[PDB]
């Protein structure tokens, strides 16, 4: 994974519009709508009956608040996302046993929030640059497991 | 299988696309050569630069192949029976393709539809787009 | 689509299989496992050394309903019903993982029957297991 | 890349016993019957429409004799991959236009025929170590695609 100069620019710009919260609520409970499989790590989050139970559901919400942030503070690392995942990889594999197709199942769902959210201003060249991101990030937090 | 409550989704959806389907094919093309460079490659014999031609050209198509489908959604086989044979026969794309299209799509129609793309309707579109990809990769061996 | 001739491949070489179709499940999950390390997280609660029960009791699950497929090979989806129903709601995992047990499968079956295993054989089973996995995660949304 | 000193050793003492002309033709040919959508870089091979045909081409024998024969150089490269494999990526891209996907289906029937070869001597372990390095490889060739 390598950004040029001028991806890089175009990622933070647009990050710096981001709602993290909402932004972090609205991607997760989508994962869970239009990827149903992945809520098997959620029995104990009550009510997920229906897509408008999972998106108004706050442990759903939560959940998400807590991914996006440290999605976030990793796109402060992006020349070192595996150094800045290893911990939670490590997590991710060993404790709470998440096949880390998930990770893209989620940067897929992350890039049409935000096509969603952003509009004509979400070009494909900017796109693309958050193509490459999301899977580095996957791919940094797929590799601790074993 | 698509459920009842899909194809409404999907109807309603395309439906507000109407006459804008072929700059939208378009623009899901532009989207993929781009992200995923490797797509690139079914297409050495194209001016692949923005605006071309050739992809406004390709995504006309594509939008009609896909707005035949949604008016034959419970007869899809039947209906994209020429473009399944076009694909398995001659063009040969692998199958992980249509994945990477499906996604630019999708991101396509969400950039555009602001107030359609739900997450219900996320979720039906998907499931159509897997299932239109399904059938056009049926007869490849 | 399965053709004559992939049905009458695959049964001849299900046959062979015979007694040892549950030898066979065991090997090709341990083959998994080591291969593709990511699908062990669906087993948290397995001891997955060489050799494990558990391993052994799930290899002889799965063989007998790949068995119960070859017998059904025309109706597959009814006979797998309850199977699709428990993959899809309850055990969740994700439809990747299907290629990947399924390409162990074949590594198995070359490396137990070199006679049978030719290269009709492998492409028919290759589409055989496609159509178990097809079914298998048909209902999951 | 990297593989244990267990990993290594496998791979290298297996393909020492390795007929790469042999099991480059076996490799090669199965590719085509199996994956039937390969043979489109191939329409002046001759006949390919059945098993037999396939199997029995002398240009599907020495197109796999080929390319077993600069994968098998690879394998005397195990610590760069990518450099090795530089010249051969940018030919595969910019004038032969093939999609790199072809590469790991060409890995996991390796894979298969191997097995067939050798029989019970193919281990769980060994096969693992050879999924590494097949996976390796694929990633080699397509990364200067662009
Ligand atoms: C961008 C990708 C992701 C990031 C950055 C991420 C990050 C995190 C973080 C920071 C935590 C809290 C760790 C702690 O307790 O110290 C966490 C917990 C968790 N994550 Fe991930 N996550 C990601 C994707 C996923 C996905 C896709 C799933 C499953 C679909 C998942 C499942 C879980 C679960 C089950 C927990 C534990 C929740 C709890 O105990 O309340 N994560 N994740
Ligand atoms: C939603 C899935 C798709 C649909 C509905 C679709 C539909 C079509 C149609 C209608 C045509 C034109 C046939 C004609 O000229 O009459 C076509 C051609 C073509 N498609 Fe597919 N396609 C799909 C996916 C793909 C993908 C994923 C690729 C490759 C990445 C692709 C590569 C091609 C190529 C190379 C041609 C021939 C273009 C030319 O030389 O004019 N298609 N497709
Ligand atoms: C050919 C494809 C497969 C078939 C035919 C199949 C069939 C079965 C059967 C018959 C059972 C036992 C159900 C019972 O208790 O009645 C089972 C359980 C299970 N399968 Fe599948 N399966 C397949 C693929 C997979 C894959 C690829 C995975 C994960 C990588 C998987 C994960 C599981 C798990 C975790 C269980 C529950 C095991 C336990 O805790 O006892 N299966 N499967
Ligand atoms: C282990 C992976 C591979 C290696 C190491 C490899 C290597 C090679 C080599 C050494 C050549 C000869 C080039 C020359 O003229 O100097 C070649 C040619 C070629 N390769 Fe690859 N190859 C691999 C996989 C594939 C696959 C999977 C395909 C497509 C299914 C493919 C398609 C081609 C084609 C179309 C040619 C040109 C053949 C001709 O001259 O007619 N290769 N490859």
């Amino acid at each position: 994974m390598h950004l040029t100069p001028e991806e890089k620019s175009a990622v933070t710009a647009l990050w710096g519009k981001v709602n993290v919260d909402e932004v972090g609520g609205e991607a997760y409970g989508r994962l869970l709508v239009v990827y149903p499989w992945t809520q098997r790590f959620f029995e104990s989050f009550g009510d997920l009956s229906t897509p408008d139970a999972v998106m108004g559901n706050p442990k759903v919400k939560a959940q998400g608040k807590k991914v996006l942030g440290a999605f976030s503070d990793g796109l402060a690392h992006l020349d070192n996302l595996k150094g800045t995942f290893a911990t939670l990889s490590e997590l991710h594999c060993d404790k709470l046993h998440v096949d880390p197709e998930n990770f893209r199942l989620l940067g897929n769902v992350l890039v049409c929030v935000l096509a969603h959210h952003f509009g004509k201003e979400f070009t494909p060249p900017v796109q693309a640059a958050y193509q490459k991101v999301v899977a580095g990030v996957a791919n940094a937090l797929a590799h601790k497991y074993h | 299988m698509l459920s009842p409550a899909d194809k409404t989704n999907v109807k309603a959806a395309w439906g507000k696309v109407g006459a804008h389907a072929g700059e939208y094919g378009a623009e899901a093309y532009e989207r993929m050569f781009l992200s995923f460079p490797t797509t690139k490659t079914y297409f050495p014999h194209f001016d692949l630069s923005h605006g071309s031609a050739q992809v406004k050209g390709q995504g006309k198509k594509v939008a009609d192949a896909l707005t035949n489908a949604v008016a034959h959604v419970d007869d899809m086989p039947n209906a994209l029976s020429a473009l399944s044979d076009l694909h398995a026969h001659k063009l040969r794309v692998d199958p992980v393709n249509f994945k990477l299209l499906s996604h630019c799509l999708l991101v396509t129609l969400a950039a555009h539809l602001p107030a359609e793309f739900t997450p219900a309707v996320h979720a039906s579109l998907d499931k159509f787009l897997a299932s239109v990809s399904t059938v056009l990769t049926s007869k490849y061996r």
